[PDB]
């Protein structure tokens, strides 16, 4: 069939939706950012959730 | 030549059996 | 619980309680007289290869859909085309085939094309439907049939 | 014994003016993670530099307010100012004035020049003036500092605070692979991919971080 | 697992021979693909029913004497989106069984090979692929039986029918009688109910 | 690039099963014969040099047949 | 009773504690379930299952390599693998695995 | 030993026959890595018997599956011994319990 | 814009193997940076001494037994593996042990030597159960770092796995402090648990030297 075979599973999805899922009133909510690089810097530095 | 492939260890026991009548030789 | 239904479908086993279909219109062709399971042979010989292909594909997909597995229809269509390869000739015509014989359909097609090319009369024939075991055991080549099963008979 | 392997900076590849990759091989097993993490933390959170921290526009008072004659939003103006890179030589705090009238884009070349201020990228866009008659006059505060200081943590009626990204580093990352000297497989290879905002080259930033860590460690080493 | 393997072997040994041999036999007839639904939920929409199948005849849009797509063309994703936008009901596509080639099948009738993403080339063994595709799920799902823990996979039979969406009622191939209550009592074995929108 | 995927290599030929061009003639005449590779080797083993050649566009069935005809004459 | 026994030993009742990453020294975001569990080493060791052959001795009636690690024999390329190679259309690999 | 068990380890270990159980009570007169000698109590000895029990242990003998069978004494000099007490531990045993 | 360089302010020794070392003052964000690196260096790169070869007069291999000794030869080697020793100015040294009569043969039975030092004399090697029985062993002690298996490295010489690392547990912590009226500063407290062979300050200085030597290469040239 047309569906692909190499599909991430198990741990990969576990990490992925945890990255993409949102929460209410986390640390750093309601902030404006320049781009994804600032988001990565803020996450790795611990200034934002 | 006789110890096989990669397995390697220490010789812990050696037994010998010879046919009856023939005298044992050397180590036996 | 469902795989034996697929095996029976691909083996073209008799329903043992067949439904009655009107052979000749006059009631129309292919109509139902008494309700019941419809044998694939009757569906074929009353409605052409397309109807039996639709029936087999729909039944197999119905069996496979409950489990949730997705299989494209063209594979089942290839298998169905593979089952029906033999034909029974009703009128000999100018060809060398005699009376009602089970012969390969392609040889009949080239024979008819050649006779039409030479300004003669062609042959008239009807399909057959065979199970995968019978179809595989009855082919042009004997090495494949011997290597399949029943080596003694084929050899 | 008390001796270890020395990688000696195997290679550096420059993707662009401010993007680079650095590869070192080989390393003692497990030293790659220590070096990479220490360098990453130091580069990301402790390097000092100068950046914009606050702004003042006479026309506006509120961050969510509106001002006519400009296509870009106020938040967009704040973000564009936040992205601006500045070099200062001999002053801690600098006041800059930006005034512009006409129709078209507004870039860093329009900012009034000061003695100690240097702009790496005049091509940086600040806003767009779609109204010909309307004019914009604004004041910018530049300070020298260390690391990232969010505006929410810190908090002049018309002063709008700016998230100051003082550290020149834009993005830092590292990865560890397996290297092999003869008859040794457990060793390590360290690759560091870095990208700055144009104030200094990434190699100089790596050197500064290593120097800072060395000075921090200068007190305990016997030699 | 033994029954599944036997079925797979029989399929492989019956359908080992046919390969693509020609590009275009030139025939016209084909089977009519229509969407399939099981009680309110479309299991297979029309898009994947003819995804990668070449059109046979009269695929014109529901506008008289005007053709949406020409004849003997392969349906891509954009073509399928075009069909969905105009909401075509059913389409006639040529299939493998109704092919005139000898000792094999031609490229166009088979359609698009699903592994590569374009039309099938010449010399690809279709039969072995089809046999393996039909044979794998049975044995795999047989082996994966103990994962669920042996719990019964029994769904309660439905006593009644409630329509999910509003629309006109339709009865197909029905023979019925009216009792004292006046309700239509079905007296045919194969009565079917189809829900049709306005 | 070329070592990972051969999609660009087969786009020039248009048939995946027509790898007989790459292997039976080009790689063989490189390996056994004295034929010199066109593109720089980059320490690559043979059969990846040829795939790179077809990917860029120097090697195809017509070109190899024409060259064979050229060495046919004396 | 398990919770009471844990509380007696001055350990968290829920059974999960905060863990720290070994490489970065950073706290894991959620508490992690850690404890003591009893493990066994089954008698299927990779030291014995590993095998490889290039060229050895062959059978008598059918001149094919023998089967088994003890006899230094090759692996079996059965019918299903031949079907897979045919499905790929690999005609030269099959011809070398059947004759050469 | 398994930290969490079912209490059925002792029965299996004792009834397996890999361990060396005490036939008669007494006091361990002599202990060694390959022998045990127990001085039997007064009321258990026969009228003409000397009154000692000698146990010989099994040291490094292969099993059917090529594993190792070994016995280690688990008592010291002068310990009192009752009937049925575990004198030595066989393979996968720890003080008369099954330890896998 | 001034960096404050930390210093080692005091050393505490709760026991003969458990110690606490405090570094102060530290800038914000540097406590973890120093602590994690120090832990990863200390847990893997500290030097030490261990046992590599044990020779007994009356044995031939590990899978054998001697008359009078309760334990097997394998358990004797496993007990000798845990011995903690100190050597001053030699790479490899040879130690001799001789005992006769019933009793626990412990580490204190090793012949007293000027440079080799024993940390735990109460550590037990084996037991003797017969008056006439006697034991005599020779031990070889080397110096190194890391874990070196015997397989990686005359009839009657028994090779034993070597675990040179003298550090068993490291736990660091960062705490708030008030040093010079600056609330940004903090202090680093490191808890070390060893076998009693390496002194804490020497280990800390060795780790700092190792990290500085590794950092020397990051001056791009
Ligand atoms: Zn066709």
């Amino acid at each position: 069939n047309g569906e692909p075979i190499i599909v991430p599973s198990q741990d990969v999805v576990l990490g992925l939706y945890y990255m993409t899922r949102d929460c209410v009133n986390a640390k750093g909510e309601g902030m404006v950012l320049t781009g994804p690089k600032e988001a990565e810097r803020l996450y790795r530095s611990g200034l934002a959730s | 030549l006789r110890v096989p492939n990669g397995v390697s260890g220490t010789v812990i026991d050696v037994q010998v059996f010879t046919r009856d009548g023939v005298e044992k030789d050397k180590r036996a | 619980g469902g795989l034996p239904r697929v095996a029976d479908l691909f083996e073209a086993r008799r329903p043992k309680e067949p439904a009655i279909l009107a052979e000749i219109s006059g009631v129309e062709r292919g109509d139902v007289i008494s309700d019941g399971p419809e044998a694939p042979h009757d569906i074929l010989r009353l409605r052409g290869v397309h109807a039996v292909t639709r029936y087999i594909v729909n039944e197999v997909q119905d069996v496979y859909r409950l489990q949730g597995v997705k299989i494209n229809d063209k594979h089942i269509e290839v298998i169905v085309r593979q089952m029906l390869r033999k034909a029974t000739i009703v009128n000999a015509g100018s060809s060398d085939f005699l009376e009602g014989e089970q012969v390969e359909y392609s040889r009949v097609k080239i024979a008819n094309r050649e006779l039409e090319a030479n300004g003669k009369v062609g042959a008239t024939y009807s399909r057959d439907l065979l199970g995968i075991t019978k179809a595989s055991l009855a082919t042009e080549s004997f090495i494949s049939a011997a290597s399949f099963q029943e080596t003694t008979r084929v050899l | 014994v008390t001796e270890f392997l020395k990688p000696r900076l195997v290679d550096i590849e420059q993707v662009s003016s401010t993007h680079a990759k650095v590869t070192l091989e080989p390393l003692e097993r497990g030293f790659g993670h220590t070096l990479g993490n220490a360098l990453r933390r130091i580069l990301l959170s402790s390097m000092p530099g100068c950046a914009v921290t606050e702004v003042e526009i006479d026309g506006v008072l509120h961050e969510y307010s509106t001002k006519e004659g400009v296509q870009e939003d106020i938040l967009e103006i704040l973000l564009n100012l936040k992205g601006l890179a500045v070099r200062v030589q001999g002053k801690d705090e600098v006041i800059l004035t930006l005034n512009k009238s006409g129709i078209g884009p507004v870039t860093a070349a329009d900012i009034t020049h000061d003695g100690d201020v240097e702009i790496v990228k005049p091509q940086h866009v600040i806003c767009h003036l779609t109204d010909e008659n309307a004019s914009i006059s604004m004041r910018i505060k530049v300070q020298r500092g260390r690391g990232y200081v969010p505006a929410s943590t810190r908090i002049p009626i018309g002063r709008l605070l700016v998230d100051a990204c003082y550290s020149p580093v834009e993005r830092i990352a590292y990865n560890v692979e397996a290297a092999r000297v003869e008859q040794r497989t457990d060793l390590d290879k360290l690759v560091i991919e870095m990208e700055t905002n144009g104030t200094i080259d990434p190699e100089e930033a790596i050197r500064r971080a290593a120097t800072i860590l060395a000075e921090q460690l200068e007190a305990f080493v016997d030699l | 697992t033994a029954n599944s393997g036997y079925l797979t072997r029989r399929l492989v040994d019956v359908a080992q021979d046919l390969v693509v041999t020609e590009d275009d036999c030139g025939t016209h007839e084909g089977i009519m693909m229509t969407p399939v639904i099981e009680g309110g939920d479309v299991k297979e929409p029309l898009r994947d029913r003819v995804l990668g199948r070449v059109t046979a005849e009269d695929v014109l849009k529901p506008g008289t004497a005007d053709i949406l797509v020409p004849r003997n063309t392969l349906l891509h994703e954009q073509w399928c989106d075009l069909l969905e936008e105009n909401s075509v009901d059913a389409v006639k596509v040529r299939s493998v069984v109704s092919c005139d080639t000898d000792f094999g099948v031609c490229a166009h009738c088979y359609g698009r090979d699903l592994a590569r993403g374009h039309i099938i080339n010449k010399g690809e063994a279709i039969g072995v692929i089809a046999a393996q595709s039909i044979g794998e799920p049975g044995t795999q799902l047989t082996m994966r039986t103990f994962h669920i823990g042996g719990a019964a996979s029994r769904a309660a039979a439905e006593s009644s029918i409630q329509v999910k969406n509003k629309g006109s009622i339709k009865l197909s191939n029905v023979k019925s009688v009216v009792n004292s209550s006046g309700k239509l009592v079905i007296t045919s074995r194969n009565t079917e109910l189809k829900l049709i929108d306005e | 690039m070329a070592r990972v995927t051969v999609q660009d290599a087969v786009e020039k030929i248009g048939n995946r099963f027509d790898l007989v061009l790459v292997a039976a003639r080009r790689a063989r005449q490189m390996q056994v014969g004295g034929k010199d590779p066109l593109v720089p080797e980059e320490n690559d083993k043979t059969t990846v040099i040829a795939l790179r050649e077809i990917e860029e566009g120097l090697i195809n069935n017509q070109i190899l047949d024409v060259r064979e005809r050229q060495e046919q004459q004396e | 009773e398990i919770k009471e026994l844990l509380k007696l030993g001055d350990l968290p009742t829920s059974g999960q504690i905060r863990l720290y990453d070994g490489r970065t020294g950073e706290q894991f975001e959620r508490p992690v379930t850690v404890g003591y569990m009893y493990m066994l080493k089954l008698n299927h060791l990779v030291d014995d299952k590993m095998h490889a052959r290039s060229t050895g001795s062959y059978s008598l009636v059918t001149q094919q390599p023998l089967g088994g690690k003890a006899q230094f024999g090759g692996q079996r390329f059965g019918e299903m693998e031949v079907w897979a190679l045919e499905a790929y259309g690999a005609a030269y690999t099959l011809q070398e695995m059947l004759t050469v | 030993k398994p930290l969490v068990g079912t209490g059925m380890e002792r029965a299996v270990a004792v009834d397996s026959g890999v361990t060396a159980v005490a036939k008669r009570g007494g006091v361990v007169q002599y202990v060694d890595a390959s022998r045990i000698v127990i001085k039997v109590n007064e009321d258990e000895m026969y009228p003409g018997e000397a009154g000692i029990d000698i146990y010989n242990l099994t040291k490094y003998t292969r099993s059917n599956q090529n594993t190792c069978i070994n016995q280690m004494p688990c008592v010291s000099l002068g310990e009192p011994v009752e009937r049925g007490d575990v004198l030595a531990d066989g393979p996968s045993t720890d003080l008369g319990e099954l330890a896998l």
